[PDB]
């Protein structure tokens, strides 16, 4: 039996964690959730003890902590604090067209690897003189190499064929240039993998027209924020795609789009698919592959049935009805 | 009848600049063209060009070939506001049909401040600059554009959760202007949410105002929603009432002189040009004559695309603009 840290978060996070427990019970998953909560308090003791629990447990599943962007810069986003404190350098999400969710674009299969600790998320700002604010995007070699290694190793181990580095090196010459060059170095150690690159503007243009051309994508932190959300939307939206955060030792799983969904919380309408798929990836990471597969096939089977769809993807059913259908599909897999 | 500094530029620059002038007087337009060459020297842009623009105030610019003249013209004329209106086009159909967004990009500071330092070996700090002055000015321009172009909503786009001091002050200037202009409905939205919703339901967006790098990326994704840079008008507004309207597609040198190009985009920046001055009547006609040409059928370019050549396309626009 494994012990996993669970941070319920804000918005739809709490309600969706309950269905995660409920689904794990019916599947008899050998996992005990050890909950930690994170308040609105400007004090950091909550976020710091969530960190230490993840250090203890090594694995966590979390909702999204809301960030109040009206508070002072000293009050920094807790999701970022977790990410960087724990040095979970690789944000990985896998957007694949779901045959039951029909959108404008078909045949999408994109692994996105996003540097998760550095970049314009460094939280380094200052006001030199009244009305003049500087913010320091940080790109380093060790972190650009690290993320590039991961994307290429991923590309090979999952039998992909093309990595595309996404960047603004033609204008951010030193910073984005350094990142692009770390990618190129790694590329030369994987001669069997096609290496390309593309400017982040033109990448968004290609995504909204011909997103089938992309295989694996690696990029620095902000561009990942953009590309994750572009591709989430292309395949159907925030309720569908899981995301993972990997460090050398620690791992934390969530929804790909990192959204609290406060405007739909507590109305039994949230789509549980992203959260459930995230908890299967957590099961795979824990080497509990048979449980991960049982639940993942159940949730995917349910998305095939239009009648189970929540309102985020054009449907009318409730969360609880979807969770019902998912449990009905498991309860026949294990006897 | 005033004069407009014309900048044909390279490759297909001249041909589509010819097509725009042909339609512009086939349509009674009180505009005559003062052609000019722009190019870095000594750097600088020629005396020839700086004084036409500082006299006429209005330029139209084709695809230049590749000091950045994009960056030169910005710093030479203080081009502080990039405007890109994206509208779905009937006849040229993409998976997105309901688009009608205007992106308004701050174009001077922000992430394109030009300041980068090598802190030590393998550690770069690129500096994003956000100022009271510039943020207020692009916000004032955003709201002023919304009224003069009859626009209901203006959204500020930001990431002040992550970049609190900088994106925050940008937002703080958008808020102060908005309370001084309740005529226009104002909201805020994170960049990633705007991206997430744009590719799902672009129809929910009106006027987007945002700092430099976000505006750079969003303007391109929006244009990707309506068909590409081959059909996209663009304008840049500067100090002392100068404005330059432009193509933003490439020069396409491989077909540079074969009557094969498509002048839609530059012709639509010209329309956007007139609207900027006044002459809405001419704008509406040229624009409607264009929109009707693309929808009606096989008088289409190869890149849009049918099997007709550029001045067949252009001449039908002349044919139809004469019947208002």
């Amino acid at each position: 039996r494994h012990t996993v840290t669970m941070i319920p978060g804000d918005g739809i996070g709490p309600e969706l964690m309950l269905h995660v427990k409920s689904v794990f019970r019916h599947a008899c998953v050998p996992v005990d959730f050890e909950e930690v909560h994170v308040s609105s308090n400007a004090d950091e003791e909550d976020i710091r003890n969530a960190i230490m629990a993840i250090r203890r447990n090594r694995v966590a599943l979390k909702g999204n902590i809301e960030t109040n962007h009206n508070l002072p810069p000293s009050h920094k986003s807790r999701n970022n604090i977790l990410r960087t404190s724990l040095d979970l350098y690789a944000n990985v999400i896998h957007c694949k067209s779901l045959p039951g969710v029909v959108t404008r674009h078909k045949d999408i299969d994109i692994l996105i690897v996003r540097e998760n600790t550095e970049g314009e998320y460094s939280s380094l700002e200052h006001e030199s003189v009244a009305g003049v604010v500087e913010s320091l995007k940080i790109i380093t070699k060790a972190k650009s190499l690290r993320i590039a290694e991961y994307a290429f190793k991923l590309a090979q181990e999952s039998g992909r064929k093309k990595v595309t580095a996404v960047h603004k090196a033609n204008i951010m010459k030193l910073g984005d240039g350094l990142f692009l060059q770390c990618c190129r170095e790694v590329a030369a150690r994987y001669p069997q993998i096609t290496f390309e690159n593309m400017i982040v503007d033109n990448t968004t243009m290609q995504l909204v027209s011909r997103p089938q051309q992309f295989d694996v994508m690696v990029m620095p932190n902000l561009y990942g924020n953009i590309v994750n959300n572009v591709c989430a939307g292309l395949v159907g939206g925030p309720g569908l795609v899981a995301g993972a955060n990997y460090g050398h030792v620690y791992a934390v799983f969530e929804t790909a789009t990192r959204n609290t969904g406060k405007s739909i919380a507590n109305k039994n309408i949230a789509n549980p698919t992203a959260t459930l798929l995230a908890s299967c990836m957590m099961l795979d990471h824990l080497k509990l592959h048979s449980y991960a597969t049982s639940i993942r096939k159940a949730v995917l089977a349910s998305m095939d049935n239009e009648n189970m769809h929540t309102p985020d993807i054009g449907g009318q059913g409730t969360t609880s009805e979807a969770i019902q259908d998912v449990i009905r599909h498991i309860r026949v897999i294990n006897g | 009848v005033q004069t407009v500094t014309l900048i044909p530029g390279d490759g297909i620059g001249p041909e589509i600049s010819a097509a725009v002038m042909k339609i512009f007087d086939a349509a009674k337009a009180p505009i005559q063209w003062e052609e000019r060459n722009v190019t870095a020297i000594q750097w600088m842009i020629p005396s020839e060009a700086k004084e036409s623009m500082d006299k006429n105030k209005m330029g139209l610019k084709g695809p230049l070939k590749t000091p950045s003249m994009n960056l030169l013209l910005r710093k030479t004329f203080d081009l502080y506001a990039n405007v890109r209106p994206c509208v779905s086009i009937e006849g040229y159909k993409t998976p997105y049909t309901d688009v009608n967004i205007v992106t308004i990009r701050e174009n001077t500071e922000g992430e394109y401040s030009g300041i980068e330092h090598v802190i030590v070996d393998g550690v770069v700090a690129s500096i994003k600059l956000i100022t009271e002055g510039a943020s207020k000015r692009i916000a004032e321009f955003a709201f002023e554009y919304a009224r003069n172009n009859h626009r209901s909503n203006v959204t500020a786009v930001h990431k002040a959760n992550i970049m609190r001091m900088s994106d925050g002050l940008f937002l703080q200037k958008c808020r102060e202007v908005a309370e001084s202009c309740k005529d226009i409905k104002f909201n805020e939205m994170y960049l990633d949410t705007v991206c997430l919703n744009m590719v799902q339901d672009p129809s929910q967006f009106d006027v987007l105002v945002m700092p430099n790098l976000y505006g750079d990326i969003l303007s391109d994704l929006c244009a990707g929603l309506i068909g590409g840079l081959g059909v996209t008008p663009s304008g840049n507004i500067g100090a002392n009432g100068v404005a330059i309207f432009e193509s933003v597609h490439g020069t396409a040198p491989d077909i540079a002189g074969k009557d094969m190009a498509n002048p839609t985009a530059l012709l639509l920046s010209a329309v956007m040009m007139l609207r900027h001055m006044g002459l809405f009547d001419h704008a509406a006609r040229i624009e409607a004559a264009c929109f009707a040409t693309i929808k009606d059928g096989k008088s289409l370019t190869k890149d849009l695309g049918g099997n007709a050549k550029c001045s067949d396309f252009t001449e039908e626009i002349c044919r139809r603009v004469k019947d208002l």
